[PDB]
Parts: C-alpha cells; sequence; structure tokens
RNA sequence: GGAGCUGUCAACCGAGCGUUGAUCCGAGGAUGUCCGAAUGGGGAAACCCGGCACGAGUGAUGUCGUGUCACCAGGCGCUGAAUAUAUAGGCGUCUGGGGGGAACGCGGGGAAGUGAAACAUCUCAGUACCCGUAGGAAGAGAAAACAAAAUGUGAUUCCGUGAGUAGUGGCGAGCGAAAGCGGAGGAUGGCUAAACCGUAUGCAUGUGAUACCGGGUAGGGGUUGUGUGUGCGGGGUUGUGGGACCUAUCUUUCCGGCUCUACCUGGCUGGAGGGCAGUGAGAAAAUGUUGUGGUUAGCGGAAAUGGCUUGGGAUGGCCUGCCGUAGACGGUGAGAGCCCGGUACGUGAAAACCCGACGUCUGUCUUGAUGGUGUUCCCGAGUAGCAGCGGGCCCGUGGAAUCUGCUGUGAAUCUGCCGGGACCACCCGGUAAGCCUGAAUACUUCCCAGUGACCGAUAGCGGAUUAGUACCGUGAGGGAA
RNA sequence: AGUGAGAAUGCAGGCAUGAGUAGCGAUUAGGCAAGUGAGAACCUUGCCCGCCGAAAGACCAAGGGUUCCUGGGCCAGGCCAGUCCGCCCAGGGUGAGUCGGGACCUAAGGCGAGGCCGACAGGCGUAGUCGAUGGACAACGGGUUGAUAUUCCCGUACCC
RNA sequence: ACCGGGGUAAGCCUGUAGGGAGUCAGAUAGGUAAAUCCGUCUGGCAUAUAUCCUGAGAGGUGAUGCAUAGCCGAGUGAGGCGAAUUCGGUGAUCCUAUGCUGCCGAGAAAAGCCUCUAGCGAGGACAUACACGGCCCGUACCCCAAACCAACACAGGUGGU
C-alpha cells in the first residue's frame, strides 16, 4: 500500500488519475478471481483501502 | 467529490456452460449492479472495451433460500445483463476464457 | 360551539345529581354565540363563536 | 499499548500483514444505499415516476452524478378581488415545528368485576385505562396565612407524630383530616400595574393666541393650543397601611448641551474617575490564562524452580524459610499471600467534555441621602359579592363556613375590601382579582463499580443453548424445548 | 426456612396395558423377459394387458417459492422395501419496443391542501391524487437447449 | 386390397357478401372569450346500384423460403436426401356483429382521436436514403393438484381458455 502521509504530497488532479487507476486495477482483478486465475487474495482489499484513503484525502482536502 | 467510473458499474462475468456456449457466438454475459439499467450497462460496456455493442438484454434471479443448524438462510439476489456484440467482433479477451 | 374563539372558554364538567342521589356525568357548556364581527372600521365582518360574556366585555364589536 | 494478528459460530483451504510498531483500547472527524416523522409526486415500508440548476457522456434522443423542490405556524418585503377605503387572498425570503422514549410530574376525561353476605346511595376509586403536555426533576411558593387574647408564629415542599382521634356514614359496609409539636432545606427571595412627570407617535380638532418652562426683563408666534389613546424612560412596590403629589433642614466629584431663545435663580441628559453585581429568580452574548481539579484508554506494584511423601498432575500431609499499607477474588492438571490476572498503595492525558479561579466584557449606582409638617389623587373589573345548578373538601346538602366550574346579576380604593365553620356586633389577622424563583422530595431506558443466611437448568427473566426465535393465528396476539 | 405428597378428571418428562392387535386413504389392474445393484412386487428398458379421453389430455390467473435441469446420496421422510423420489447436498437455469403490468385513462372506493364541524382524542369533505375487474395502444411462422423462448436465432413486419 | 401423406402465419396488395351516410350557400352567439367547428333557421340541388365510409371472407404476395410422409447410412452421438399437395361434401357455441329486428326493466367514466378558434411564429412542411435510441417489473416449475386452501403425499374446495 501507499502512505496517507505521500498521499497528502499530491494534487486533486494526480489524486484523481490515481484514484481512476485504482478503480481499473480493482475492476481487473475481480476479473481474474471470477475466471479463477487469482493466486493473492489480500490485491483486492488493499486496493479497496487504497480507494478509500484517496477518497478521504480528497475530501479532507476540500473540507480544512 | 465522487468519481463516477463506468466499472463501477459491471461486477464479474458469468463463468458457466451456457455461458460458454454464448460466448461463442459473441453474446457476454456479466453480473452487473442491481439499480442499473439496459442503456446504462450499453455505455458503460462501450466505453470499458473500447467495442461497439449491439443490444443487451437483463434478468433478475433471487438467491437461492438454504438450510443450516441455525435456521433458514438466503443467498444474494444477482442481477445479469447478457451484451450482444456488434458485428465489428472484437472479442474481450480480458475476459479469461 | 362550546369554546370560545377569544377567551378559549371551554365547558365544565360535573355530574348530574337525581333524587335517588344517583350521579351521572354531563357537561355545563358555555353561552357560545355566533358573531359576524369586524377587525377594522372599514366593514369587513367575519363570521366567528364568542361567548355572551365575550359580548358583554366588548370583546368583540360589531360593525 | 506492545508481540503477534487477519471478529465469532467453526474449523479447512488459499493468501498476507507486523520492532519502519500490527491486531487491540480511548477521543475527535470522513463516508453513511433504501425505508421509516419521511417531507419532490405516488405507494401494498424498504419501490415506482419526476421538475429545476450546475457538471459528465453520445453524431443527437436515450443515460449518469452533485444540490434543491412537502405541509403548517411566525417575522420581513411586494401586490390588494368582488369594491371605493381596504380586507381576505396571492408571491418571494428567513426562522421554527412534526416523530421516538422504561419510570417519575402536572392538567383534564374516567369504568366494572368486587364489598355491602341481595342492591340503587356508598365502596372498589379518582383505581384500570385514555387525552394534552413537559423537565432533569416537575408542581407549589413569598400571606387578602395561621392563631386566640399568648406584648404568639411568620413563603413553599417533604418526613414523623397529632390519629385510626375529632368527625363523617342506607350513622350500614366503610371513609377520615387539621391546628399544634419534632426534623430535612434554608433565599422571612425578587421584580411589575396605578397615582404623577418627560418624550415619541396614531386619531380628532384651534377665541390659531395670552395660550404652551419656575420668577423678572424681554423675542418671535407654535417646547401646536387642546383633548384622547398607545409605546418608551423615570418614579412607585406597602400592611404600625404605603405611595404620588405640596412643603422646611443638613448635604460625601469635573465638564458639556439642554428648562420655546439670552441674562441670576429650580429641573433633564452624555462623558472621566470610584463603588456594587453578572451567566443566576433578580438581563444577556461572548473572549483569554490558569487548577496534579474530574470523566473518557492504561502503567508499576513484595515474598518459595524449597525438601520428603501420595499421586497422571500438588494447590493434599509432614517439615522448612520469606512478604505483608498486599492473608479481596479468580485461574493454573486436586484446598496457592510467595506460579499467573491481580490486590494494598501509588502514577498517567495529546484531544474532547465537565467543573472551579482570575480577567477582558456587560450592567447598575453615582443630577445624590437624610431625618419632618398638613391636604387631593392611586393601590390590579365584567373582578369580588349575590343567586341557580355542580365538583372537592373529615363534612354523602346538612345550620354549611373556606376553595372551585358553567349561566345570570353585578360593587367600592383604605372610617375600602377579604378571612377568623350559618349569621350579626366588636376585636384580631391580612392586603385578592400581575408575574418569576434554588435546596430539602420522586424515578431508572442507559453506563460504571460492588453485594447477597438469593436461584443452580421442570429453578432463576419467557429467553444459560438459533429467543420474542421455531411454531400457532387473517389480525390484534400467544409463545416454547 | 421455597423444610417432608398418594390422590387436586393436578403440571412436565420417560415408559407400560390394549397389541405385534386396528389400519396402511377409493369406486382402473397389472403381467412377463432383460438390466443395474450388497439388497428389487415397487427403479430403468422392451413386449403385452387395462383405465381416462368436455379428462385423470393441453395452456393460464390467484397462490406457492427453486419444488425446474445436471451430477451425487440412501440412518430422517415416503403409511412396507427402495438402487427411486416433489426428500438431502453442490452447481446451473428465467434473455421482450410489440406478451401481462408501470412510465397512459378513469369506476366503485380510499386518502385528502385549504375548509367546515367537534371539550380533547377526532368526523366528514372540496380542489387534487390514487385505485382494474373495464377504455386506448405496435409481431407473426419456423428452429434450437439438459433446463428459456410471441423474449434467443432465421425469414418476413409493425409503432414511437 | 390395405397403410401413410394429400402442409405453411402476421403483414402488404385488392375491396366482395353484409352494414351505415345526402350535399352546397346564407344568417345567427346558444356552446364562461372567439370560432369557418357544433347546434339552430332559411334556401338551392339532389333520390342516383351515383359517391363516401366500414367491412367477414375468396384471390395474389409473404413462400427459389420453412415444414412434412418417407429413405439412407452411423453410434459418445453427429448428419444428409426428401414425393404429390388438386377437387368435393359437411360444418360451428367462432367471424361479419359495438350488425339487424323486437322489448322494457331504458342499459359507466375519463383518456385517446378528429375538428374549431384563443395563442405562438421566421422559419416551417413533405418525400427518400443512411446511421442510431427504444426504459422498469414478471418470465424457471406446479396450477382440478403428492407443489394452492384443507394440521397429512387427505375420496373435500379452486376462476378462465
Ligand atoms: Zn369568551
Amino acid at each position: 500500500g501507499t502512505t496517507p502521509g505521500e498521499l497528502r504530497e499530491l494534487t486533486d488532479d494526480e489524486l484523481k488519475d490515481k484514484l481512476r487507476e485504482s478503480k481499473e486495477e480493482l475492476f481487473n482483478l475481480r476479473f481474474q478471481m471470477a475466471t479463477g486465475q487469482l493466486s493473492n487474495n489480500r490485491r483486492l482489499r488493499t486496493v479497496r483501502q487504497e480507494i478509500a484513503r484517496v477518497y478521504t484525502v480528497l475530501r479532507e482536502r476540500e473540507l480544512g | 467529490a465522487t468519481i463516477t467510473d463506468p466499472r463501477d458499474i459491471i461486477l464479474a462475468p458469468v463463468i458457466s456452460e451456457k455461458s460458454y456456449g454464448l460466448i461463442e457466438d459473441n453474446v457476454y454475459t456479466f453480473v452487473v449492479h442491481p439499480d442499473s439499467n439496459k442503456t446504462q450497462i450499453k455505455i458503460a460496456i462501450e466505453k470499458i472495451f473500447d467495442v461497439k455493442v449491439d443490444s443487451v438484454n437483463t434478468a433478475n434471479r433471487q438467491g437461492k433460500r438454504k438450510r443450516t443448524r441455525t435456521g433458514f438462510g438466503k443467498r444474494k439476489s444477482t442481477k445479469r445483463a447478457i451484451v450482444k456484440l456488434a458485428a465489428g467482433s472484437k472479442p474481450i479477451d480480458l475476459f479469461g476464457a | 360551539a362550546a369554546v370560545c374563539d377569544i377567551c378559549g372558554k371551554g365547558p365544565g364538567f360535573g355530574k348530574s345529581v337525581s333524587h335517588s342521589h344517583r350521579r351521572t356525568s354531563r357537561r355545563w357548556n358555555p353561552n357560545i354565540q355566533p358573531v359576524r364581527a369586524v377587525t377594522r372600521p372599514g366593514g369587513n365582518k367575519q363570521r366567528i363563536n364568542a361567548c355572551t360574556s365575550c359580548i358583554k366585555a366588548g370583546k368583540v364589536s360589531r360593525a
């Protein structure tokens, strides 16, 4: 995973692009697991927490 | 802010003999979000796979109801979309076959 | 017809005592009268319900 | 906080995280689908259909996000029908409400079984239930009170007596006070209305001049002359009656504009020291520092690997030592102060909240107090009182006082009025028809810490196990093992 | 002291007597050969016989909810046995512009802004808004799967 | 002699049996305003197998397609070929038919569609071709039954085609 501390060092633009990459990778991992070719299960959890972290920093940056 | 992504509506494919038989005929079956609609699925599929989609058909399936020691369970109900691609016919190689 | 639109007077409850001293419930209602009263000397009248005491005191003005 | 962890039934497989601090515990934030007061509209709750504004996406329609759109009440602004003044009504915008909750409060409505060995008065019982409404408590509360000749008490509430008494009762069954006396808490607390001034304004109007500030000299001719109502500011809060007027005496700061305008004499208003109060009933909204003050996680914490013996195992028996501000309670392979969690006793707060303290800040008094003398005005109105019909009081209409509901009738402002159990006279007490107020008292849905000559699985909660579950009923509802 | 049970047509649980007894749920009816299997009157296949045939055939609505198909199972259930099952386990399966409904319309009726009435709680009801069992409105034939087909595919149409 | 075939839809053409209907001109506010529309009143011309509308069905096309009686071989099972299809009789409770003729008991509403003005309007109308958009719910299975109502795999009950 990528640390929140280094997540706050980016602007809203690269934050949104990283969020888009995270969503795409989650899509691919879901399809991989459905087809049964995914050995490392924790990728799903890590990418989910990553999406959540990006949303959280975005919301905090908007607020204060 | 919320970032809307077409991929949040397509959950996973359906792996079965009927689905594979349709696959051979260029018809792909996905499990979609329960409150989607056919136009939205069409748009999302075109954006995701950069392909031209002819038509989509949807069906709702209720979850099965199983017995347990504690009592009666009930699996999750799902909605499927059976999506047919146009004559252009670029297969979905990321389907995993 | 039992509550005054001005002073909020309401019915009183009590008992009706017979000769054998049987007590049954009853109501003492207010003497509530319909008045077409005015708010200003202009002359437009509205219909309301006022008890006779409110009319006596001049709280409502017919005009 | 510190070495494992990925909740559990409940493991098995597969994958990973952690001394660069995980899982875990506390506090503050973010997200929070749809239903539900449910509120854009609809509806068979959790599911159907939208409008508007801004974005996204398509060749465009389709499609997707983010906000917003109920109703009523109250301010504010615009408009003002029949209709002229106008009003209803309409339009726009801001502020509130709606529903839930175990008990406790207050205010209303209000049974019957039952007892009376029948039954209607009466009882049950103002109970069960229902309705409206709160608050952390509520209600009541500052004498139109008691009392009885005592040169007596002195708001309210609650507790014990008084007392199963006086009484009340088809004088049947039953019901049943108060004064006084002993305590808890103490705030014998606080403001208003009126008489009179001033000012502002609404409505009427002018011997439009000898009337509008205290005298005199004077100017103009409106502090509109006058009534009247209303708001505000003074002034007044009382029972030996008090107060506004009028009236003498002594007088604890400076300056300015004002008593229609200036000049000497009496009044009103701002600013500077100084005093007194403040989150309170007596007015309210904030802002700083501080307290090893509290609450919400924790941490430390003495002393046996003792010997023999029985035993699967010692925590049993016998024999040795030690700690003790710690010999509470549990666990560990059988009765453990010395093996573990702990215990006595000490320590710990980034943050949030809760308490206090000192301040900024606010208000109020300072143009101010005093002790006196004689008269007019004021002291809460459709009220008190009276009558009719009821309720409640120990009191069931009785000679029926006090309190109170509805309908009529309907007074005075202190040599007045109300109470001292019909009523009258005299004496005594008080000063109604305005409003606020803490503590003593009642209760536990919920949270923490404890206790039991309480239960130990047909008991104890219905529920130690899938528990308001399975099952039963159309439903309200019943309800296990 | 929740202190003593033999009885209250007492309560809960376990188990006897009747008793290896009555029944085993219509008015059609089964038989043989072969097979599978540890096990066959009941399961599979074949050849016969019998029954319904305005049904005991076929297709729907209400209702039910996975009972449907494939693979497996055989201690519970099936009024016997069971290799079978509507039973148990896992996986799969329901495809619509034109069909039945909503996004169209109203009836009976329901709710009901304001509103009127009523001590309170509430009763009615206007404007509206819902409410099919009715009105309006565009698809027919053939084929395919182990399970869907006016939905998928082929041919040929229609309506916004 | 006997046995088996002796098939094929919506739609689009055409408009038959049957059923129904006069047309034009003027005036007029009664239809909340206005109307060329609807009523009403006047006239003219009309009785025509004339015209218009509706309309079962027969016929053509859809169909060089689909389907079929049969015939072949293969084997877990896959697949190919495929004849003739005319003429009559009988005959519906279905269609014309929301028709027609009788009768008294006198037999929904709103939407939709057509027309009329009020009103908007510099763009608008029609045809052809091409490329697209067609939303939400049900859809399995039983359904006179061992799958629904009946405590049961129950001699009962269950609306329609
Ligand atoms: Zn009144």
